[PDB]
Formats: structure tokens, C-alpha cells, sequence
RNA sequence: AGCAUAUUAGUCAGCGGAGGAGAAG
RNA sequence: GGGGCCCAAGUCCUUCUGACGAGGCGCCCGUGGCGGUGGAGGCGGUAG
RNA sequence: AGAGGCGUGAAACCGUU
RNA sequence: CGAAAGACUAACGAACCAUCUAGUAGCUGGUUCCCUCCGGGGCCGCUGCGGUGAGCCUUGAAGCCUAGGGCGCGGGCCCGGGUGGAGCCGCCGCAGGUGCAGAUCUUGGUGGUAGUAGCAAAUAUUCAAACGAGCUUUGAAGGCCGAGUGGAGAAGGGUU
RNA sequence: CCUCUGGCAUGUUGGAACAAUGUAGGUAAGGGAAGUCGGCAAGCCGGAUCCGUAACUUCGGGAUAAGGAUUGGCUCUAAGG
RNA sequence: GAAUGGAUGAACGAGAUUCCCACUGUCCCUACCUACUAUCCAGCGAAACCACAGCCAAGGGAACGGGCUUGGCGGAAUCAG
RNA sequence: GUGCCAGGUGGGGAGUUUGACUGGGGCGGUAC
RNA sequence: AUCCUUCGAUGUCGGCUCUUCACCCACUAAUAGGGAACGUGAGCUGGGUUUAGACCGUCGUGAGACAGGUUAGUUUUACCCUACUGAUGAUGUAUGUGCUUGGCUGAGGAGCCAAUGGGGCGAAGCUACCAUCUGUG
RNA sequence: UCGGCUCGUGCGUCGAUGAAGAACGCAGCAGCUGCGAGAAUUAAUGUGAAUUGCAGGACACAUUGAUUUCGCACUUGCGGCCCCGGGCCGGGGCUACG
């Protein structure tokens, strides 16, 4: 049992949830090295 | 049977998120107190997208002219 | 190797819960990745029996009792009503 | 390298670094392999994965345990460590193969040089009553060995 | 050097209303 | 009142260096003596 | 690279000679 | 709010949050260089500014290391050597967020303890084979759960 | 308590040994609370059937008071639709 | 000491007290057995605490020292308690 | 009845105070 | 009596164990008196005493007080150093056998499960002033 | 040291034509940032041959020419009025208070 926008929210949250992509570690001036992950178990939603 | 016992029953939420300000602000005003700073400056004018008020020191930067264009070639 | 998804299709399949993975043919089995009924058909995956739990001693002693037996002062434990 | 070779021609190297094995023990073990001709040291840690032989603890023997075998090193404190002996095995294997590599004789080889150094230590968590948490560190080790010709 | 008038102070917090200044005149 | 595009003069000789330094001509411009370029008045700039 | 995905690189502490 | 214990009010003889607030304290703790005199002097030290040194420096600045040579009563300083790679210092003045061993000081790092305490609630594992560099899977045994250690949902989680 | 359907692998490991002290269980001759602040804990009783049951009482109770006997296996008899 | 209630009186009470029967390792007086630890090993691996440390006698001393004084003396590294 | 003032009542509530010396402090005492 | 030490804590009565007192009963040969931080709580226990609940008496207008009585009331940590007890070492050429309950293996023969199913008897070993062993110039 | 702090100067421009703020979405291949179903931007003007982590723009040589959601209600719940198209479905415009 869920709303549109809880589940709308869980699908944002999910494509957030991805590593970057590898080629843009090869830009110019760039300082990323990892991703901002979140784990099910580990860290909770905001809700 | 206070503390960890207790802790076991949290099923009910009480807050959820709202509509206006997007936290987890029905009152036409929003609420704003001058006792925290801090969270005033958590929210304000220039904290969001300024999708608007942009726009308009750009205009006001040129007299807000409008109904022309530049010169054509 | 590993054959959780071939177990559990093999349980599905054949209504058990009892499923015996012939332990020569597990090469010919972990390729049946959906194919379970084919290797049921060849003999290759089988239900087995359930284990038994014969009722012959509870009808032996339901005779016995019948002609009266087991039922003196010495085995009763609930109360006359 | 500490204490580059004598003879650098005559001579082999093996490094490795973040090793997941603890440094008081491999300490101790390479302590014990000093010196030794490299099929004996390789007989030795096959014999201390087998029991037959022993390691002497002598620096970190706090709580040690007493063994008939630590008398054939003049100590009353040894132990058997598996996975110190099989890390060694593994960078004396790698040393000789340097060696081969280089035209040296194997069946000549000293360990002429060992070092184990503390890695920086890998942090996991252990809860503890009252609501506390505490550190449960491994210590890795960086080790270095120099083995030479001698014969 | 306590404390009640006093002081803190018409100040902090609270409410309402603006302008490019306001208010005043 | 805005916006745009422009406008002086060494990369000279020897030499150091991994590559605006040093020694000379002090040479050249100067109403022009901050930044970039592998310690610069001699690329953007600056003055007018 | 006695600069190896990191300028220099002290002390506490540890290994080895 | 309390069938009353000042009990409970998100781990209470007046909740929690922010502000007033750096609240006040005759009370506890700490309060940083040297020498001299009685019971002031620092060709001591740090950071920056005005002057000056036709000062120093990639033919190597600062910083750091050093069982090297020295100076000073000392605060300290000079030189040798190393490694380091880009700036720095002397003198005359000016200025200050200017010198630490303490404060159950703040932050960060690291020891001995120590390969130590420990990895002991819920009866229990064994044989063979397979993959593989090296408690898993399969088969066979022996066991356990027996208002379940079974089969399904609600709340919660949010892709597990 | 034991089993079948269903499920599991002994609940953050394993091996060797079987010292003390411990935690959790079992037994103990003769005595029987002498122990201890105190029979603490733990041990006696315990189910059914047939007998029997005091003081006192608000006549409801107390009451399973207290106390005694019996209980297996097998083969029958009688009764109960 | 009399609804700041006085007195009593069955049933009831994880309420306080005394005695008796029965029972028993509570005790005389301890012993043995089982399981899990502890123990040793492979793997893994904390914390509390810490001026410096860590053998005594007496003396004096902030009137009970570990260090000071005078004596006794003192022998690596450890393990289980 | 309401608005304003006046008198009473008002630990229901508010704020505050409840000396010093002293063979510890309190009681006593006054050597205040 | 004093207030020198300790109020950023030295655990506090008694008993028990190991190297209050009083009164009475009995035995004994005698049932002497004391100290060791009123020895001894990371040795125990927690009856007393010193929190918070509650009762009574007295006192107080009251909230409350009472070396006045009553009842119920969490006793934490050693793995460090030393000391001590032991231990390495250093220097110096019968699950046995019957019986038995419930269940299970189709029955029997045979067995298993019930964290040792229960019970009888019981080898070995261990062990008791619960020894018909020894104890000195 | 592409950041702060402090001082000074000029200006001093939000919103029902719907703001501040929030949500969701948008790139050939998460965040920040930039945008709004024309979504990593369209047009115009100026500038002038790049963008770049990776191949992928015929860049007319007049190098035109690279560089949404936040009438009644808040569950996408339920309407009403007028038009348009397709045969009830779809589209457009309206319908807050003072």
C-alpha cells in the first residue's frame, strides 16, 4: 500500500543510487572519485 | 521496559511531507522566527532556483525594456 | 554446482516440498535454468516418498482398549465428568 | 629498501604491502627464519603449518602458551602461526623467482634481510553493552626480505 | 555585592505595515 | 548612460637550467615601470 | 616516483641494522 | 493526565528546541621568553607595515634532519653536512590575535595494557563426490522445530 | 513428550584436553534446621478412583481441610444403542 | 481510643511474625558425576586504566611510604590462579 | 449585565526574604 | 577532649571465613583477655544503620520532624603491578546389565528418541574420623 | 591560495500577467550546476572557428556561422458550464475570497 508520490519519491531515491560513470574521471578538472550511496539497511529515508 | 522495549513499538508516523515547503512553514503566512537565524537562512531568498528574480536584475540591469529587439542584419 | 534454482524449480514443479537431484547427472542438471519438467519426464529428477508414519501400533492398542485394556484406575487422568 | 644488499649482483629481493596478516606474529615468524638457508626456511614454516615445529615468541608473548618445541630455540613461549608462515611461503616463493629471473643459484640463497613493519590498521566496529562502540582494528604489516648467495 | 522601587529597557523575543529611503515637517 | 572591437616597445648576443635568471647592447617604448606564460615594462592587459 | 593517482614531510610510536 | 507512586507526558519535584546569553559567581581550575635590581635591560624570539642593506637566492629560499665546528650567564644564534624545491633575511622605526607542560584544556594522531579479555543462552553433527588456486552444492546418514524454526498478510522498510 | 507435511543446520568459528574457581543440572551413609537475621533454596506432596474430613463461619464456605486405601499386564463376566 | 473512626469477624493475600508435623547437603562434613566455560591451539580481536613506577622493617614526615634515612636485601623472560 | 474607579477577601497563583559570631552546625548564650 | 590528614569519595555495624554485648542451657581441662585502618564488602551476606513507597505514636496551623517503633527496598569492575600459591625456565666449562512409561522404525528378534526419560544393582577410579594406617630424639 | 573577513562606492529593481520556496523531470554515454515536455536549452544580436572524457555537425564560404506539479478536496479523488473533434472518449476555455 503506497501513494503516487511515496512511490514517485522511492523512484528518485532509486536512481540515485548508482556509481559514476568511470569516463568522467577523466575530465579536465575533475576531483570526484566515488559517489552519496545510501543502503537500505544502512542509512534510513526520510520518512 | 522504558528504553529498548520500548523502542520496539514505532509503527505509526507523525509527520509526513508537505506540500508547501517539501519537509518531513495551511496558514497563508510562513512561519519564520528571529529566535533562529539559522533556520531563516536555511530557507530564503536566494536558497532555491530564483527562477524569477534572476531574470529580473537582468532587466532591470537594461531599464526592463521589452517590445524590442536588437537590430537585425 | 550449485543447484538452489534447479532445487527450488524441481519443488515448484512437482508440488513437494522431497525433490532428489540424481548426484550423477548434476552436469546434465544446473543447465535447466527454467526444462525441469523434461529432466522430471527422464527420470533424471524425482519425487521422493513420504517418510512413514505408520498408524499400526495406535490401531494394535485401539483394539486392545476396545476389549478393555490400558483404561484401570492406573491410566486414567482426567476426572470421571 | 632498509640495508640494501652487500653484494646488490649476487642477490634477490620481495616486498609486500597491506598484508591482512597480524604483525606481532609475523614478526615473531620472520624473527625465527633469520638467517636460514631458503629450503630450510621453507622445510621450517611447512613444518609450522604442520605443528612440527615452532615459532618463539619473545618480544609480544604476553599470554603465550608453553610448548615442548620452543625448547629447541632456548624459550619456553611458541606458537604455530598458520597464516604468518603462508605469507612468508608465498614472498620467499616470489624471492626465488626474482632470483631465477636474475641467474642466480636458489639452492645457495640466505635470507639474508626480513622487516616487518605495521601497515596502517583497517577499522571495523564492535558494540558493547550499555550502548557503546568500540574499535575492532586489524593490524596488516608491510614485510621485506633480502636473500643473497652465500655458500 | 541581599532584594521588592529602580536598573537591565521601551531593550531581546512576539504581531502588523512599507519605501528606495522611511518617518518628520 | 550601456554594449562591442581595437591601438608602444627585445623573445637581440653569450651563458645557467628540466624549462621571465646572470653578464652585455646598458638596446627599445614610456602620458604605458596586475595577471598568464615550464623571478618578465618589451600574450592579455596598463596610459591616453 | 628517495613526486606512483601522490609538494615538503617533524614528533609521539614501531621494525631493522 | 494520574484506582495517587510526584507517577507518566518519545531512554520529569516543571519535558524538548532556539534565542535572550559570552546570563552572574566574594567560589574551583589554569594563565605562555631570559637575565638584572628591590622585596629595568634584552645585536632574546614570532607575524606584518614604512625606510634602508646597488642585501641573499634554481651555481638552490623557506621548512625539516644531524653521536659535525663553535658563540652567548641564557632567552637564543652562527657556520658545516644532508634533502628540499621558491622564495627569504639583516639594521633604523612602526604595529600586534606575538612565546605553553599543565587548565578532568580543544582538535588530531599514537602507545603500554595486548595477541590479552574474549568470539560459552536455544541437544548435533558424519561419510562420499562435484566445482574450485584454495563452513558451498548434490547424494546418503544421524538429529532438531513439532500456540512451529511451517504456509500467508497488516504497520514499517523501499528494491532488500 | 514423541512423530508426519513443511522447514532447518544448532544461531559471530573450529580443534585438543578434561586442573582449579565458576554457571547450570544429579546423587549422597548416619543425623534431620544443630545452619541462618530468617528453612534462603530445594526437597516432601502432587493425577485419577474409593472412603473420610475439624475448629470456626457472613451458613455461601473452610474443603483437594486433615487422614487412609488403590492404580501394571493379561483373560473374562455383566450392564449401557 | 471511638468515620483524624474504636472493637470484632468468615473468605481471601507472590503482605509481616511464632510454633509443630513431614521433608530435606541449610548444617555436622564434605565427596563424586554430567553439560557449558575457564585451559592449550588455528583464525579474529577490544576496553577500563596509566606523573614515574612497583620487595620489606622501623624512623621522621601533611601525625598509616613505593621512592627519602638507617637497616633487611636484590638474578633474564614468563604461565595458570 | 457590561465598561471605569473605590473598599474588602484572596498561598488559587507571582516574586522575594528567612542576620552574624560560634572549639562543626543546630539548641543555648551575646563575648554585636 | 582536639580538628593534623582525607569531602575531584580511603565503601560504614555486625556476623561468616582465614592467618557488639548480655543472659541461659550443656559439654569441657579450660570454655582467658586483646590487636592487626574499632583486621577482613572487586571475600560473602545485608539482619541493623543512611535515599526514594507506606503505617503508628508524639510534635508542628501546615509543608514536614523524631540515634521513637514498623514493613518493603539494584551490594558494580581485576585481563595491570606487587604480594602470595603453585608451573616452566635464567646464570654458572563403564551410559555395564536388568526392569519400565510415551513415541517411532509394518510386527519381531534388535533398537532409537524424550538437552542423562525414569528406576534397580553395579567394575574401575575418586573419595569420608563415614580409616580395625602412622606421628619421634 | 579561483576562499573568507573588514571598510568604502554606485544602484537600490519581488508577486494573481501568479513570487520566494518545494517537488518531479530533462544530456548519446550519479552529484553539483543549468534548464522546463521547445527541458544540459529555442529565437535574436554581437563575436568569431571551436566543444572535448570518448568515434558521432556537410559548420549553406552569401563559413547563418562552430563556439511541468505544488472549481471542491488534497486521494494526481470528484465535479459543473460553454465550445471543438472522434463515437462515451479526447482537446480548449472558464468556475477562490475580499
Amino acid at each position: 500500500h503506497k501513494t503516487f508520490r511515496i512511490k514517485r519519491f522511492l523512484a528518485k531515491k532509486q536512481k540515485q543510487n548508482r556509481p559514476i560513470p568511470q569516463w568522467i574521471r577523466m575530465k579536465t578538472g575533475n576531483k570526484i572519485r566515488y559517489n552519496k550511496r545510501r543502503h537500505w539497511r544502512r542509512t534510513k529515508l526520510g520518512l | 521496559t522504558k528504553g529498548t522495549s520500548s523502542f520496539g513499538k514505532r509503527r505509526n508516523k507523525t509527520h509526513t511531507l508537505c506540500r508547501r515547503c517539501g519537509s518531513k512553514c495551511p496558514a497563508k503566512r510562513k512561519r519564520k522566527y528571529n529566535w533562529s537565524a539559522k533556520a531563516k537562512r536555511r530557507n530564503t531568498t536566494g536558497t532555491g532556483r530564483m527562477r524569477h528574480l534572476k531574470i529580473v536584475y537582468r532587466r532591470f540591469r537594461h531599464g526592463f525594456r521589452e517590445g524590442t529587439t536588437p537590430k537585425p542584419k | 554446482s550449485m543447484l538452489r534454482l534447479q532445487k527450488r524449480l524441481a519443488s515448484s514443479v512437482l508440488r513437494c516440498g522431497k525433490v532428489w537431484l540424481d548426484p550423477n547427472e548434476t552436469n546434465e542438471i544446473a543447465n535447466a535454468n527454467s526444462q525441469i519438467r523434461k529432466l522430471i519426464k527422464d527420470g533424471l529428477i524425482i519425487r521422493k516418498p513420504v517418510t512413514v508414519h505408520s498408524r499400526a501400533r495406535c490401531r494394535k492398542n485401539t483394539l486392545a482398549r476396545r476389549k478393555g485394556r490400558h483404561m484401570g484406575i492406573g491410566k486414567r487422568k482426567g476426572t470421571a465428568n | 629498501y632498509s640495508l640494501d644488499p652487500e653484494n646488490p649482483t649476487k642477490s634477490c629481493k620481495s616486498r609486500g604491502s597491506n598484508l591482512r596478516v597480524h604483525f606481532k606474529n609475523t614478526r615473531e615468524t620472520a624473527q625465527a627464519i633469520k638467517g636460514m638457508h631458503i629450503r630450510k626456511a621453507t622445510k621450517y614454516l611447512k613444518d609450522v603449518t604442520l605443528k612440527k615445529q615452532c615459532v618463539p615468541f619473545r618480544r609480544y608473548n604476553g599470554g603465550v602458551g608453553r610448548c615442548a618445541q620452543a625448547k629447541q630455540w632456548g624459550w619456553t613461549q611458541g606458537r604455530w602461526p598458520k597464516k604468518s608462515a603462508e605469507f612468508l611461503l608465498h614472498m620467499l616463493k616470489n624471492a626465488e623467482s626474482n632470483a631465477e629471473l636474475k641467474g642466480l643459484d636458489v639452492d645457495s640463497l640466505v635470507i639474508e634481510h626480513i622487516q616487518v613493519n605495521k601497515a596502517p590498521k583497517m577499522r571495523r566496529r564492535t558494540y558493547r553493552a550499555h550502548g557503546r562502540i568500540n574499535p575492532y582494528m586489524s593490524s596488516p604489516c608491510h614485510i621485506e626480505m633480502i636473500l643473497t648467495e652465500k655458500e
